[PDB]
């Protein structure tokens, strides 16, 4: 499994967005909104594929979650897709970068602003968000944003469609990253 | 699910999904709500799940 595949808890489905290790022990890393209030994580809609469970969940606030791998068998790609990554980086305003998710697949823009706020709603607000052009799709939270082989951030939320545009905000990888103490490989 | 709250000027995304009037399936509730909104209040939920 790698970045931007699908994820599923019992509640419903989101996609991974990177995996990362530290030391010896591999997790994946997702939205915190997709962690929230989910323990086992499997690898498809029938539940028969565990993938592992929750170890930590950030959201709202910030909105990162990550997950640790109980299954000893599944291939854990350090990539997105076929794509590799090697780093992870910061990201800046004009930044070409790059989304794939469950439902959409892999859709490309522009990082248009920083440290955004987005208001959820029912007291659900996130801050410190990069705010992009690239449309997304529910199922795509969670997937990565990536840039070249550089992990840049997880997808959160926004509004509009791929069919006719959107905007999108996500969550910058580093700050989950250094929360963790995990990374890249 | 009511949609008076709504609209919202962004959504999380995940996917649990509705099925709406227009036998369109919507991907979350977040979604759903904000065209109901859109259609003026005339779009109405058929049913939880895919239509």
């Amino acid at each position: 499994i790698s970045g931007g595949d699908a994820i599923y808890s019992s509640t419903g489905r989101c996609s991974l967005g990177f995996n990362v290790r530290s030391g010896s022990t591999y997790y994946f890393l997702t939205a915190g909104h997709c962690t929230d209030g989910a323990t086992t994580w499997w690898a498809n809609s029938a539940r028969t594929t565990v993938l592992g469970t929750t170890s930590g969940s950030s959201f709202p606030n910030n909105d990162y979650g990550i997950v640790r791998y109980t299954n000893t068998t599944i291939p854990k790609d350090g990539t997105v897709g076929g794509q590799d990554i090697t780093s992870a980086a910061n990201a800046t305003v004009g930044m070409a970068v790059t989304r794939r998710g469950s439902t959409t697949g892999t859709h490309s823009g522009s990082v248009t602003a920083l440290n955004a706020t987005v208001n959820y709603g029912g007291g659900d607000v996130v801050y410190g968000m990069i705010r992009t052009n690239v449309c997304a799709e529910p199922g795509d939270s969670g997937g990565p944003l990536y840039s070249g082989t550089r992990a840049i951030g997880l997808t959160s939320g926004g509004s509009g469609n791929c069919s006719s545009g959107g905007t999108t905000f996500f969550q910058p990888v580093t700050e989950a990253l250094s929360a963790y103490g995990v990374s890249v490989y | 699910v009511d949609c008076s709250e709504y609209p919202k000027p962004a959504c999380t995304q995940e996917y649990r999904p509705l099925c709406g009037s227009d036998n369109k399936t919507y991907g979350n509730k977040c979604n759903f709500c904000n065209a109901v909104v859109e259609s003026n209040g005339t779009l109405t939920l058929s049913h939880f799940g895919k239509c």
